[PDB]
């Protein structure tokens, strides 16, 4: 995918995230109080899951809140820098914070320095090397470039920095404790979490392609995984770990919500209690 | 006891509608005051400019804490009376000689030239030059920058006239001038903003003429907008059941008759036999339908005080309540009902419809925290296939009336079950359809029943065009920012069952007869006195330092003086009412805490504060300007200061060094003659305490005034005046020498002298000119009428 | 870490977890009704979401909550013989529940008999041991201490008691079904749900270094993990299995409330819902 | 540490500090009238605390102080050069100057002339070095980089600009006086103050967490005398004397007032006396 | 030493607490609120004594 996000990013996605959240309690309202199976529950939504009272948005249909979260998504994550008040929000710091992430790292991004010295398999959960070569101890040989979090199990052959098996550094750095010649193997299995969330794993597929029919000059359809590595990997430099968790939040929300919308299901933790 | 402020209000609306003209934005031509002035010539080439009193307000500070109070006392209460002279007028006029070919336009302001000759006894090589200054004395035009950021940046042209006269008066003036042009703007600067706040095309503002946007005109400090009246949440509820009650004096409903009529007209049941929904509308009366019709405004526009309802009921039912349920139930929309409200009606319902459930089990068995949905659960029953009662709903309203506001609005439920086409709104479907009757206990409803209470439910068509109009002037009026307010006094939104059923069985409405200006005229009102509280908190009361949080409680009786002696003056009788009845749900305390912060947010503080600060320190730099000396020297071997001599013939004024100074001399009176005499031997002694002394400036001929310094009754005591004695040298008998003996002949063996003096000597007649700031009104002139709005062309 | 768990411990434990039930309450009613102005989401939730009353607390401050969670912390867990009586603990009679454990079991804890037969490597979902000798067929050659519930999957080479896919204790064993020579390598994998909870992980390491900082000498900030095998451990043998778990429901509610009160994001179902 | 010092701090930090010194003043009245009954500190604080005329301040809780300060501290030091319109500020050049540093200048900071000739050990307060090769009498030999006041000790093979025992310049230069070959070793001890206020360490390793915690891509928890050269570094070269002590006064009080706030000892006399 | 050195005693009579209740619940009357039955039949006699 091709987009940049612009530098007042946060204000925008709080905004999404705030909507996306009213969308969800609203339909999960319905829910509830669908009690007659003469009409279809798709009739029941259309007829009165559309009227939300919010600032900028004036619309009593779902296709308002559809064509709602395209320009929010549109202004915050495919084109350039636009300023925060033009949607109306009153102050620029004063987001409030999303839930922390709950996504299982199962898949985990390393990067071999150069030289070639090792070779690189993913397994499940953890990551296995094998040396081509005579390496000393006390070298790095293996890096996390996705931000991780968690404890640490099964190590063998290798030192990480962790106190009382929990990981003291976000990114972790894989070094050798004692010289091992011919063609060893080496691994480092990680029970942690990672930057997306897990929950409505369906619902962001079907959602993903309905915001890719749109932006399809931007957006495409791929895995959950590798669509928040790639945002998170086009996020600007100067940008606090405070702000980032606010805009991925939103990321993940908006296809989320979009495929909630087609499919009358439930709504994920993450989205509705924010 | 409940009636006595109701008159109060009814009173504040009505003298409300008396119209009272403001000048507030109107100003008028000012000239600058003339101070008394001394000036006199000891010889050729060198002229005096004595210092005479100007202002005699002070206060000694008898604790003798500090100086400074003093001093603060000084400029307060001459500032006080500074700014009542120049309340609402601009320095604009001033003396001058018209331009002509006889040459430019020349000021005449100070006093006249021609009397220098006779009070300072010019010789004819000085007089000469009086007419090149007159000749000199051109005025100089420029421009000055007025208004804020939130206001417009306009363009003042303005003058600098020159007058003769002294430094000091020049600082007063231009003291004056900075004071008073203080929030000042243009008429066209002012209309861009009315037209900016008010948005709608349909209200058309007056233009302005080619001379009318230049004129001059005076703003307000801070501008109420939409955060003002945010800040006011916690006690807007009272506001608002007080404005909807007090501007809702009639209720649309229909009398009692006609709907038994209907009732009995649509019941297919024979008049001898007995039916029980019959024989309970026969007991109900539309008493108090104007409370439950307020109650109803209040709930619609506030979703947070929805209606509670009481039940005299407790375990068991009956006729009455089983018929007042269903009344309420077809014709009270759920939006404007709390949740338990609506939970106790539905289980009344239901309990008759269910084949085995009864009402005390289902009271027994729900919690009150899951009424919502159990209620929605019930609902969702009696909307499926099997049984069908549609239920009473509502929905929003955008219409508003024109009117100017400064204030944004939204949008309320209606009071009432229609749509604008005028069908009624049921939250399910129209039609009434039951599988069985209606039977709990021994009490029963036909099938047929409820169809006839259905029919006789209906709402009149004819009354759709007074049914909105209150509606839109009550959407119209009340600031949206108020809608998410709490509630404080829960017996307003309190009915019992009877009463509402029968506001809702003869379809009543809210009606009113006012108009939209008055409510909004109420409302400003309101916020012009949170205003004022603000401003006085900010001016006198925003002190971070000291006595916050931490302070006893027997502090608060001087903190609220100032709030309810504010709340004592005409205008601010709404808010002071509305204050002192609820006092027990709204204390003082979180009223003053809520002014506080109000004021602490960017409110303005009143320019005197300033003004004052600045005028203090002109206070402490020329003590005799004001009457006063910081301290006096008695000694009984006077050394006088030379320097004096070349302007007096002789002064009170030493510079012996002191020694053994004294604090005050309260402590020199209360002692002893024989330590007195003591102290005087050793050298000269210096009384330190502030007096109040005045100055005599007199001429060789004159014989001089006795003044009692010491009165040496039975102790040395001092006086509290201390008048000094100053004859002038003049070139009338400047070579001559005056003997000191009038001077120390009516003066005791001990002598009180003067430590400092401070006089101002000019060395060239052309240093008399000064300069003052005026308004150009050729070019810029004072506005003269209110921006208004076109109506009534003739 | 040093701590001696007493008889009182359930009292103080259905306390300290209705008083973090309230708390996840408030906070998350407060962060429904928060519109964005001039205030943040902090200070409008320490002017109101404080305020909670219960016996014992004195305080419409979150300061209150968090010296109250102190105090029970140390009076239930900690060295010291304290004991709140201003507390609703006189009328402790009877315990609600809790709730059950959701935490998966990764790194399983066993311990090898005797005899330094079998060497021990772990795996993100199984165990295995290779044997340095003969080996009898039906023999013990591991045992699990932590107590897991769930099914069985993939076994080689070893037998558990399972019927229909399904553990009947929860503490399996597994020995060897075959006779088999050295260097055979027998393995056994659990989608089972070891004691404590999953959700939440995030706050834990912000609570636990919250209040290790108060009790600095008694306890170590480390992992979940490793917290609840040694409160385990230290449970006393005469418990029944109803008290102990609220004693270890409370036990991890504790950080985990203490770490939500300082970020102000969501807080874990099964802390919420107890 | 990365962070970009915009050239409107000294207004910034002119109202950062008058804050510090209210919320300290107002901590000592506080603690001054302790009832010592049943409720604890920490409450009795959280509950009078906060100040109520402060223009820019939007809460009475101590909540309030907390969150202003952090606006001030971003706003000033850090990469957002954001003008905080909500505080007054009407004339950034009136500046009420900072109370005289009072650290001891212990790790003297010094370079060496890049010819490396001279080996460089630390000690308490004194720098030496030893020559590697031969050196002639009159040339530098080691100058100060971090700008120190004060007396001069036992001064030995070497030479300083001094007068009366007292230093000339505030960044003096060590240059040998005699012909000194076969590697000699020469002191020089200084008996001076550096930059900085040495009281209320404490709170300070404390708060600097605080504030990493929140600004954990631009600050990380350090040492005092580490962050204070860092930050002196930063400065702009078009800065004053009068201006630099301003913005190094604030710099080092929000660290030691945030960390005060959480540990409610006193207050340094640096501090309180503004 | 109390009894001598505590002279009187403040408080509201009870007339200004009954309206202060009359205006602070607003029932009808012929409703049995016991509230007011209960209230309305006091005396402030005993007051220095307690």
């Amino acid at each position: 995918m091709n987009l940049e996000i612009n530098n007042f990013a946060p204000a925008i996605s709080s905004i999404g995230s705030q909507l996306c959240s009213l969308s969800a309690q609203k339909l999960l309202t319905c829910r509830k109080q669908y009690g007659n199976g003469a009409k279809s529950f798709e009739e029941f939504y259309a007829e009165i899951g559309g009227i939300i009272g919010m600032m900028g948005i004036n619309s009593q249909t779902p296709s308002g809140i559809r064509e709602a979260i395209y320009r929010l998504y549109q202004s915050a994550f495919l084109f350039g820098d636009i300023f925060p008040e033009s949607f109306g929000i009153q102050n620029t710091q004063n987001i409030k914070p999303p839930p922390g992430f709950t996504a299982p790292a199962k898949k985990l991004e390393v990067v071999l320095p150069q030289g070639g010295a090792f070779d690189l398999i993913y397994n499940n959960g953890e990551i296995r090397v094998t040396t081509t070569r005579n390496v000393q101890a006390g070298d790095l040989v293996c890096t996390v470039t996705f931000p991780i979090q968690g404890s640490v199990i099964a190590t063998r052959n290798c030192h990480v920095n962790e106190i009382g098996g929990q990981l003291t550094t976000t990114r972790p750095e894989i070094i050798a404790s004692v010289p091992m010649p011919a063609r060893t193997v080496i691994v480092a299995s990680f029970d942690a979490i990672e930057i997306g969330y897990g929950e409505g794993d369906d619902l962001f597929a079907i959602g993903i392609a309905i915001l890719s029919n749109r932006f399809n000059g931007q957006i495409t359809p791929m895995s959950r995984h590798n669509y928040m590595t790639q945002m998170f990997a086009n996020l600007p430099a100067n940008m606090s770990e405070r702000d980032s968790s606010a805009v991925l939040h939103f990321a993940q929300a908006a296809p989320v919500v979009l495929g909630m919308m087609e499919r009358l299901t439930g709504a994920p933790k993450w989205v509705l209690d924010y | 006891l409940d009636n006595v402020i109701k008159q109060i209000e009814a009173l504040s609306v009505i003298v409300n509608r008396s119209e009272k003209a403001d000048d507030a934005q109107i100003l008028g031509p000012n000239t600058y005051k003339q101070l008394l002035e001394h000036l006199f010539s000891p010889e050729e080439n060198v002229y005096i400019l004595l210092p005479i009193q100007a202002y005699t307000g002070g206060v000694i500070d008898r604790r003798d804490a500090s100086f400074s109070n003093f001093a603060y006392s000084i400029a307060s209460k001459l500032m006080m009376e500074l700014s009542a002279a120049t309340h609402n007028k601009i320095f604009t006029d001033y003396t001058r000689i018209a331009a002509s070919a006889l040459g430019p336009e020349i000021s005449t302001e100070g006093m006249p030239l021609f009397s220098l000759i006779e009070s300072l006894e010019l010789t004819e090589a000085e007089t000469s030059r009086l007419p090149v200054i007159q000749d000199s004395m051109v005025i100089q035009k420029s421009t000055a920058t007025v208004g804020n950021a939130q206001q417009g940046i306009s363009t003042i042209n303005i003058k600098r006239v020159p007058f003769v006269g002294s430094a000091f008066q020049q600082v007063i003036d231009q003291l004056l001038w900075e004071y008073s042009t203080t929030s000042l703007t243009t008429k066209e600067q002012r209309r861009q903003r009315i037209t900016e706040m008010v948005n709608d095309r349909r209200i058309m503002i007056q233009k302005l003429t080619l001379a009318e946007k230049p004129q001059v005109m005076r703003h307000v400090t801070t501008e109420i907008n939409n955060d003002l009246f945010f800040k006011m949440s916690p006690v807007a509820q009272l506001y608002i059941y007080h404005l909807d009650r007090a501007f809702l004096d009639g209720v649309g409903f229909t009398p009692l008759a006609e709907k038994q009529q209907q009732l009995q007209l649509q019941l297919k049941t024979n008049i001898l036999t007995a039916n029980l929904i019959r024989s309970a509308i026969n007991g109900m009366n539309t008493e108090s339908n104007l409370e439950v019709a307020i109650k109803m405004m209040q709930a619609a526009q506030l979703h947070r005080a929805s209606i509670e309802i009481a039940f005299p009921m407790n375990v068991s039912l009956s006729p009455e309540i089983i018929v007042q349920c269903f009344i309420v139930w077809m014709s009270i929309p759920e939006q404007l009902l709390s949740d338990r409200s609506n939970f106790i009606i539905a289980a009344v319902i239901w309990a008759g419809f269910s084949a085995d459930d009864s009402y005390a089990d289902i009271m027994r068995r729900s919690a009150r925290a899951s009424d919502r949905q159990n209620y929605d659960i019930i609902k969702a029953a009696l909307s499926s296939r099997k049984f069908k009662l549609p239920r009473a709903s509502t929905t929003l309203f955008d219409e508003n009336e024109p009117v100017v506001r400064r204030y944004q609005i939204g949008r309320v439920y209606a009071p009432f079950p229609v749509d604008r086409y005028g069908s009624p709104v049921y939250s399910n479907c129209t039609k009434v359809e039951l599988a069985s009757d209606y039977n709990a206990e021994g009490f029963t409803i036909r099938k047929d029943d409820f169809r006839a209470l259905q029919a006789v439910l209906r709402i009149d068509e004819d009354r759709a065009a007074d049914m909105f109009t209150t509606l839109r002037i009550m959407i119209s009026s009340i600031p949206a920012v108020w809608y998410d307010a709490e509630v404080v006094h829960y017996p307003h939104t309190a009915v019992e069952l009877e009463q509402l059923a029968a506001y809702g069985l003869t379809g009543a409405y809210p009606r009113t007869n006012h108009s939209v200006d008055t409510i909004v005229k109420t409302v400003n009102n309101i916020s012009a006195t949170y205003s004022t509280i603000a401003q006085m908190l900010s001016t006198i009361d925003l002190d971070p330092t000291r006595y916050g949080t931490s302070e006893s409680i027997d502090k608060f009786k001087i903190a609220w003086e100032n709030v309810e002696s504010v709340l004592n003056m005409e205008g601010n009788d709404f808010v002071k009412t509305i204050m002192y009845a609820y006092e027990d749900n709204f204390p003082k305390k979180d009223f003053y805490m809520m002014l506080k912060q109000i004021a602490s947010d960017g409110q303005g503080a009143h320019p005197i504060a300033a003004a004052i600060d600045q005028l203090r320190t002109i206070v402490y730099r020329e003590p005799e300007r004001f009457g006063y000396i910081d301290s006096v020297i008695l000694t009984h071997n006077p050394d006088v200061d030379t320097a004096y001599n070349r302007f007096f013939h002789l002064h009170p004024i030493v510079t012996n060094q002191p020694s053994n100074t004294i604090k005050n001399a309260q402590l020199w009176n209360e002692m002893r003659l024989e330590q007195q005499v003591e102290h005087i031997k050793a050298g000269p002694v210096r009384i330190i305490g502030p007096f109040h002394v005045t100055y005599n400036y007199l001429s060789e001929e004159e014989d001089m005034p006795a003044t009692s310094h010491i009165i040496m009754k039975d102790n040395m005591i001092l006086n509290d005046h201390l008048t000094f004695n100053f004859v002038k040298r003049e070139r009338r008998n400047n070579k001559k020498r005056v003997s000191s003996f009038r001077y120390k002949a009516v003066e005791m063996y001990v002598a009180v002298r003067i430590s400092r003096f401070q006089l101002e000597v000019l060395r060239d007649l052309h240093d008399l000119v000064r300069s003052r700031t005026y308004l150009d009104v050729s070019k810029s002139p004072l506005a003269t009428t209110p921006i208004r709005v076109v109506e009534y062309v003739r």
